[PDB]
């Protein structure tokens, strides 16, 4: 029923950074986890996903090499470590509940989100 | 997931969580005794079926279409364990009886005087 | 063939069940519920489940009721009997400085057996009118009110009956499901369910017309009834804000002591020094009016007519006509007619005091509450009301059998048995080597 | 042969044993024996099993005996004590339906403490002569018969003692074997045995001479004794046909009360309206003679010279010389000498009534039976007789210490312990 | 089952196993009955464990059979005798055989313990 | 397709507005299209469970590739971006933009 | 890689534990401790095992005490309460032989309720003045002392409290370690320890200043204390040789019977005839002096300055100023001052008899000891002394709170819990 | 304990002895019997979760940590007694037991993921 993105780790272009997210008021395991981010002056789009009910994961082609996704289900937490930030990577990354414990995913809810600098 | 965390999950998904003051004196003894009896009853039954120590027992008793005529792709993916238990609440004691007969037949065959082990 | 039987153990399945829960948490409950609770209890959210709850058929209420009765009797059993204290009492008007002032009490004298069985002494003590009856005519000869039906046991003045939080815990093999829906009305499906091993801490508070020191509703005021349109059912009103009731006995009571046997001391009131008010309660008027108006707003969702009125309780004894509570160890019977007389800074409720208490409906036992020295004050939270109902819709501050007092806290919990063993088909046959 | 030990578990064998049995079923019996029965009890026939049953050594009787006595004590315990009545009674002849012609009753007056401890009241009650003992010669002063030994407890007319069938059930690990031989005499092997978990349900009917309301023999009349030759043994005659008996007291009694304490009250007898014959029992004619006809025919198989004589009980306390039974809560003591009086439309026996009851075999645990208002009629079935024996043979309507009444049905049942382990040789050795 | 013959009655070993498990005066009597049933169950299971059989209905072992106990062929005792009769024929001896079963298993456990055959 | 989102279909004069427009191969592929919306400088909230479900503030519908979200007239509260997205073989299709005003 | 965890079960280790031990063997001790003991228990000697024992903290002592208090109280429940006797007593000097010459005895008359509740009778009884308190100033009226605090229960006439050897036995999962060091002082490491199932048979003998009928020390006389230096601790002296003590009451007592209820009676002392000494004890003079000198020799190992004296108990009531014991059915209190009076043929110790016994110092309870008829002699073995120490060291006799009387037998036993699981490193890793 | 830290070859005596070879009195006796059963079962349950059901000794897949002893095999076996050893590692008992539970869980996750069929 609640989630919050960790403050984004600001970084220079092509530098490493890592995202983290906390879950609350939920099992934070039955539901799948997902990340999406809005670039400045743009709608958000999926960057990565984690099969939180399992150890499987998937990523958008755009960040297939640049970003990780994982669900620390044991800690009611999730993360998305990243490297080689695109200069155009200063997007606000939101956490989302993709639900689909059994079937039929959708982004059911979003965290407030945070953007890392992609320049310094 | 924790205890009963998989209760709302499908049967398939849930298979991964199987590893998870005189009157007072009388009441406390009754509670202790029952806890022991329930423990032993499950162990005796798994023992009789020949798979004690396992969370998943593979048996040699065929599934009867009478008990359920649904396929695996429906049972494991389109149902929860609570729903399944209701579907086969009837015949549960039959399945259990057949499992007991099978194990006893197996152990007997194994000690046969002509073809032992 | 295909589709072979496989057995699974550790399966997340449960069934409705009734078991014995254990109690964990000089106090009577602290002594009995000696079992500690988990200092860091967990709650497990069950995602995507729905469960059926029914607080009116919840056996946890019945079980807690029986445990409370057993403890009450166990506690009082090893104490002084007042069986020898039942002789004709020679009573006159009780006094206070300068006049025939104590309108609620008598000065009673009597001949009671002393250290030797062949001697009696004349002793005297103050008694309340509510606890004493006349033997005949208009004479001065009296009897204690219950020394015709059952023996009266004096409570041991060392035992504390102050409610402390109690947690009820399931035994191994069982679990308690809890309903976390903020607007749940006590019956039907709940779509936000979690599993716990122990309930929250519930104080076993005894009261009648008003519910004191309970939990407040998460959401808005909830009206709960087995059948709200049925005039034969009790309506519980669960408030989301407390009222705050302050209540006192502005008198310094002085005790005397009468030996009534070989090591048996009877405690009795000697003198009373104080204001001439037996007891009274302070309720904010503005708070009460706001609270009651909010309750009516919710009643109007079931009874959408501008014909709701609140009247005082119908006739009966002071279990059902008054607001009863235990404050400082003393027993109060307060008149709430000033709270429940309406049509849709503070109000004083006058209160009376009793010492011979028939707690609960079983007349087979009675307790004598020894006098408490000095004065008594307390503050309690009104967290709910008990109403009964019956052209117009009249509500009264009626009440139940004290199961209602506990139902109001236990309504969100259900006990289930865990059934970890089960079977299903699979495409795999046992391989026997 | 090259044989090896093989260990088996779940082997269908047993050893004789004595264990704790539990019951299955405002009534005391229902309250204690609170456990429900199997709506569809099972019975398994054990073909080709021979088992030795011995009713005279059957400990199920002892367990039944102890549970019944224990239940009665627990039932009576939480009730009114009559200690306050151990005062001198001023007893004179009671008025009958007309004038002072009623025998067996006295009108007793006394000074008793009221609810308040500082007052005494003059009260009175009628009492039966059998419950009252005189304090001195030539005097109206009497006391209750119990005050010489113990205080007594009144039975509360809140609780019924009416017998219902009680099923005795074995615990897990145990089983009850049942004998299905219609001519079984109680001590030999049974060649037709079945297994049950619970007994058929035995009504805990209490009597001293004639066994009432039992099950009739499937076959002919069976004479059962531990040793028929030995005189110092009970002979149980199990009838295959019942004899109907009707018992009554055609007099409307007044139930009144005396307060003795804080919610404590004694139930006293007031004026009684009706006959003065008191109680009696009707046994059908040419029914009793026929029944005895059949019994003697069987006794002659042990006593072939005939000369069989039936005499009244030779003597002893009322409880052993008369036929005692509980009729709707009232305790009757019927003569029976009109039945057991012969050498080779009805007959009635006079019956006396008592209120102070020395239960079982012990004086000092006595009960006071409150009066029952109005009149009473009981109907019952005589299902068996208890005889004792003394150039002719004499039989008496003697009796035992209750055990013999219960060891009338518990002769078909035996408790055995299941022993799941055992070994036998096979041709296969264990291998790694 | 008790009315049949050894080896035929061996097909009913499970029904004979599953029926072994389930006012302060009465409360104690019933608790004692339950506790005793548990003690007996556990005693038999522990003993099967000690002998090296454990959770099985039928176990072979390393203890030979001889005439001292009973000079019978397999054809005479199996299918021509009831388990009850067998129990009587080999009454006595049981405590010797049980002792031998334990000793044999102690040696088997010792052989594995001494060999130290591991990953 | 980036939901073929209209740049500003949800942008309208007070008290009336057009349904937000959406179109994608993903919407045609499965009935897994849904709407989400966000106030300026805010995380999105689901606007619909699906293009054809839980359309509580205003109605919504789909027609294979096509999809739309009815406007709640043009309540001031309706002035939030109206993004369209739909489940895909992996991840989902998302609207590039969805301007709004009311 | 090497060094792997191996799990073991049956590892011979244990932990100190506090558990409930069971008791095993008309007599209360025999009735309760119905469980028989092993006639041939073994002592399994543990090679090179050192165990720390502590007599003063031994939980077995507390268990024995609780069992004794509980049994004692339970045995008195089903018997007559003497509450009806708490009436004013009119007392004079009792007579026997040559008139009013019986010191210590009073002839008291009183009004007691008889079997009927409406009648009172005047009865006489003979009492010891030790149990009676004078009322209302220096007058002729008296009271039984218990009536001031509690009701007194009469000891059951058919119940024997005679001590029998009692064995304490461990429950499964537990064992008792026994210290076999002949010079062990009660605390610290014992280097010769054996394991047993049951303790030896210890009689529950009750006494104060002198410990009677225990086991004698294997070695020389042992002085045992929690802290020898501290004057606040009890010093137990365990002798290696016994001293014979012969206690007698050369008087022929007869009793009467006063019924005080429906089946209850008091059993008041009637009359006394005989040698009016009211009991004394005979202890040999040379035996005592040699015994005490040997004790002193051992005390000098703790008190090397050789300046020791023995003085009589300093004060308090008879339970602490005298030697008390139960001889047959009578409770004796002896002066002992004839023994504990010295600085470093027989000695007669005068004694007195009481009937009101504040057993175990319960206060809220008391027992009445019925008189035993005829004359009595008891011969006991003094096996140990209880001393309290306080330039010259002063030792005075005086007992403890009863626990000290059982420490002297239980000092060598300790209860431990068996813990079969443990782990150790090995070279092996588990095979697949 | 009774001897050196050498493994004993007699383990079954200790094990068989565990199963057993006035209202309040009756309650105390039932409590004693019930607890003996509970203690027996707790040890069996603990062994079961380590994969030791039916064995008096188990080789496991948990390595021994140096922080639990800082000693080699020759410094423990036949050098120390079982009581001394138990005392030396009394602060690691819960750690070792936790690791044994985890090792068995991994072994059981395997097998489950790779069941053998006909
Ligand atoms: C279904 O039931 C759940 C309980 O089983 C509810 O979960 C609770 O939600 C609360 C928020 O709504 C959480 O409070 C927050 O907890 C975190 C730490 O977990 C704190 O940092 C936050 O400050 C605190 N919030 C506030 C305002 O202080 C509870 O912790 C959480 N309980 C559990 C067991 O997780 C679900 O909300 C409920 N869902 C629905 C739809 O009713
Ligand atoms: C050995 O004991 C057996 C009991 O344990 C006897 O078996 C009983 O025989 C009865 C007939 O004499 C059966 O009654 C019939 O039952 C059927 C249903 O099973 C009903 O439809 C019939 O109406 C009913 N017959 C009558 C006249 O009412 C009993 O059911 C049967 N009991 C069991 C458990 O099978 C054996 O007969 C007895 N052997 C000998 C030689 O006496
Ligand atoms: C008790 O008696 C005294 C006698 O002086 C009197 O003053 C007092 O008021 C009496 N109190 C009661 C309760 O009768
Ligand atoms: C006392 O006796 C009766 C007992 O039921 C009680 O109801 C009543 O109130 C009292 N007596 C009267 C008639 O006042
Ligand atoms: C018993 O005596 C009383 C005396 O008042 C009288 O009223 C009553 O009628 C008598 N009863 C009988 C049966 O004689
Ligand atoms: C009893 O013996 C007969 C052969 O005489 C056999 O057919 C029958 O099956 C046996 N009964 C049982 C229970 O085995
Ligand atoms: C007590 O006094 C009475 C007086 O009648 C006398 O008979 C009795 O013998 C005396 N008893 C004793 C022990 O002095
Ligand atoms: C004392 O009592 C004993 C009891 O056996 C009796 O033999 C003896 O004669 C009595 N002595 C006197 C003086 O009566």
């Amino acid at each position: 029923x609640x989630x919050x993105x960790x403050x984004x780790x600001x970084x220079x272009x092509x530098x490493x950074x890592x995202x983290x997210c906390x879950x609350x008021x939920x099992x934070x395991x039955x539901x799948x986890x997902x990340w999406x981010x809005x670039x400045x002056x743009x709608x958000x789009x999926x960057x990565x996903x984690x099969x939180x009910x399992x150890x499987x994961x998937x990523x958008x082609x755009x960040x297939x090499x640049x970003x990780x996704x994982x669900x620390x289900x044991x800690x009611x937490x999730x993360x998305x470590x990243x490297x080689x930030x695109x200069x155009x990577x200063x997007x606000x990354x939101x956490c989302x509940x993709x639900x689909x414990x059994x079937x039929x995913x959708x982004x059911x809810x979003w965290x407030x989100x945070x953007x890392x600098x992609x320049x310094x | 997931l924790g205890f009963l965390g998989a209760a709302g999950s499908t049967m398939g998904a849930a298979s991964m969580t199987l590893t998870v003051d005189t009157h007072w004196g009388i009441k406390q003894l009754q509670a202790r005794v029952l806890a022991v009896e329930h423990y032993l009853r499950d162990q005796q039954l798994l023992g009789i079926w020949g798979c004690s120590g396992k969370l998943i027992c593979t048996t040699n008793v065929p599934w009867n279409s009478t008990w359920s005529n649904k396929t695996l792709s429906e049972i494991w993916d389109n149902m929860t364990w609570l729903q399944w238990d209701k579907e086969i609440s009837n015949y549960t004691q039959i399945i259990y009886g057949l499992l007991e007969e099978s194990q006893n037949q197996q152990e007997k065959n194994e000690t046969d005087n002509l073809t032992c082990d | 063939e295909n589709l072979w039987v496989t057995v699974y153990y550790g399966v997340p399945v449960w069934k409705d069940a009734e078991t014995t829960l254990f109690c964990a948490s000089h106090n009577v409950w602290a002594t009995h519920c000696c079992v500690p609770t988990d200092p860091n209890p967990q709650e497990i959210v069950l995602e995507n489940v729905t469960e059926n709850f029914n607080m009116w058929k919840n056996n946890m209420v019945e079980q807690m009721h029986e445990d409370i009765i057993s403890l009450w009797d166990q506690s009082l059993k090893p104490c002084v009997k007042l069986t020898p204290l039942c002789v004709t009492l020679n009573c006159t008007n009780a006094t206070a400085s300068n006049s025939s002032i104590i309108e609620g009490m008598k000065n009673c004298s009597f001949n009671i057996t002393t250290e030797l069985r062949d001697k009696r002494e004349k002793k005297n003590a103050l008694f309340y009118k509510l606890d004493i009856v006349q033997l005949d005519g208009n004479s001065s000869q009296y009897r204690l009110i219950n020394c015709n039906t059952s023996a009266i046991t004096q409570a041991c003045p060392k035992v504390s009956f102050e409610p402390i939080p109690i947690h009820y815990c399931a035994p191994a093999g069982f679990a308690i499901l809890k309903c976390n829906n903020k607007t749940f009305t006590g019956t039907g499906p709940c779509n936000n369910v979690s599993t716990v091993q122990c309930t929250h801490g519930i104080k076993p508070v005894v009261s009648t017309q008003l519910l004191l020191n309970g939990s407040l509703a998460e959401g808005e005021i909830i009206i709960r009834s087995e059948n709200i349109t049925d005039n034969g059912k009790t309506i519980l009103v669960h408030l989301n804000e407390s009222v705050k009731i302050e209540c006192t006995r502005p008198n310094n009571k002085t005790r005397t002591s009468i030996r009534i046997g070989p090591g048996q001391a009877f405690y009795a009131t000697g003198q009373v020094i104080g204001d001439i008010r037996e007891a009274y309660c302070n309720i904010s008027e503005s708070t009460w009016n706001e609270t009651l108006g909010k309750v009516v707003k919710q009643l109007r969702k079931h009874f959408p007519h501008k014909n709701i009125t609140f009247q005082p309780s119908s006739g009966g004894d002071l279990e059902v006509t008054t607001h009863s509570f235990n404050c400082g160890g003393e027993f109060f019977y307060c008149n709430t007619s000033g709270l429940f007389n309406s049509t849709w800074d503070s109000i004083t409720l006058p209160c009376r005091i009793k010492q011979i208490i028939n707690m609960w409906q079983e007349v087979g036992r009675a307790m004598y509450a020894p006098p408490i020295q000095g004065n008594i004050t307390c503050v309690s939270n009104i967290t709910g009301l008990i109403l009964t109902r019956d052209n117009t819709e009249t509500f009264r501050p009626g009440g139940g059998d004290m199961r209602d007092n506990w139902r109001s806290e236990l309504y969100k919990y259900k006990v289930v048995k865990i059934e970890p063993l089960g079977v299903a088909p699979t495409a795999c046959k046992r391989r026997v080597v």
